[PDB]
């Protein structure tokens, strides 16, 4: 259930 | 957290959430002692009877977080590890004696009305602050019960208890650098830390300087909030001078 | 030099709702 984060921390 | 309430915005600004990238997950928690030094529990890094063993890639720290699965855009910093440094004698075979990690972060976080670091305490802290019945808060967003998740950060004050009673609560062998806390069945309040809180801080204020200092880590426990058993606590001020050793070498 | 000092609470000379409870205990 954890919203997406931006991308650019992945 | 079992038996606590929702944390208030801003109330422990030093909060961290450790969190898995693959799968997106909470692992556990931890604290910011610096700009760019986040304190956590040794297990939540390394535990070789469940084959767990991260790598800094593995995770990131989310800072400045209140609410737990939303990403709170404006509030939060999520931040990149440079590298872990573990005790090198967190003793895991046996009674997880000294429980503690220190994390280096790759920038520095900048702070903000969400995001401030804790204090360390030093010796005289210590000796004033960890007595039996002294209370202690414990953050986090772990469980609600052994046996379900919560929407924000918890928060629960908790006594510390008597080395013996401690000792007498639990086969394991505990040490010096361990200390427990949580009410006696007979107290009647209730409250403890659970899955998904490890590493997140134990906290006290002082009353000389009104500062908040953080006294523990949330190491381990049996079951949550049993009767009868205590959350154990890593001793910060007893490792202290690894702490200082690691961050002054790095 | 801040540590400890919250932005949202003592810097303010606000009080959080339960921060009470562990001054009594600090006999
Ligand atoms: C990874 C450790 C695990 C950790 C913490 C725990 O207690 N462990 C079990 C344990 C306990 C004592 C030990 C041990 C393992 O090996 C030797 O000494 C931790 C934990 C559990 C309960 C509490 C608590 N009730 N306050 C606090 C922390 N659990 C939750 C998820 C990870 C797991
Ligand atoms: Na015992
Ligand atoms: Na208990």
């Amino acid at each position: 259930d954890f919203e997406e984060i931006p991308e650019e921390y992945l | 957290i079992v038996e606590g309430s929702d944390a208030e915005i801003g109330m422990s600004p030093w909060q961290v959430m450790l969190f898995r990238k693959s799968p997106q997950e909470l692992l556990c928690g931890a604290s910011l002692i610096s700009d760019r030094w986040v304190l956590t529990a040794a297990h939540c890094l390394l535990y070789p009877p469940w084959d767990k063993n991260f790598t800094e890639n593995d995770l990131l720290v989310r800072i400045g977080k209140h609410s737990r699965t939303r990403y709170e855009r404006n509030i939060e910093k999520i931040s990149m590890l440079e590298k872990i440094y573990i005790h090198p004698r967190y003793n895991w075979r046996e009674n997880l004696d000294r429980d503690i990690a220190l994390m280096k972060l790759k920038k520095p976080v900048a702070f903000s009305d969400y995001i401030h670091p804790v204090c360390l305490p030093d010796r005289e802290t210590a000796a004033s602050l960890l007595q039996a019945g002294y209370k202690g808060r414990v953050t986090g967003w772990g469980n609600l019960k052994e046996t379900g998740q919560p929407s924000v950060l918890q928060v629960v004050n908790l006594p510390i208890v008597e080395r013996p009673v401690c000792k007498d609560s639990t086969r394991i062998r505990i040490t010096d650098n361990m200390f427990c806390a949580g009410y006696k069945p007979d107290e009647g309040k209730r409250g403890d830390a659970c899955e998904g809180d490890s590493g997140g801080p134990f906290v006290m204020k002082s009353p000389f300087n009104n500062r908040w200092y953080q006294m523990g880590i949330v190491s381990w426990g049996e079951g949550c909030d049993r009767d009868g058993k205590y959350g154990f606590y890593t001793h910060v001020f007893r490792l202290k001078k690894w702490i200082q050793k690691v961050i002054d070498q790095f | 030099a801040d540590c400890g000092l919250r932005p949202l609470f003592e810097k303010k000379s606000l009080e959080d709702k339960t921060e009470r409870e562990l001054l009594e205990s600090y006999i």
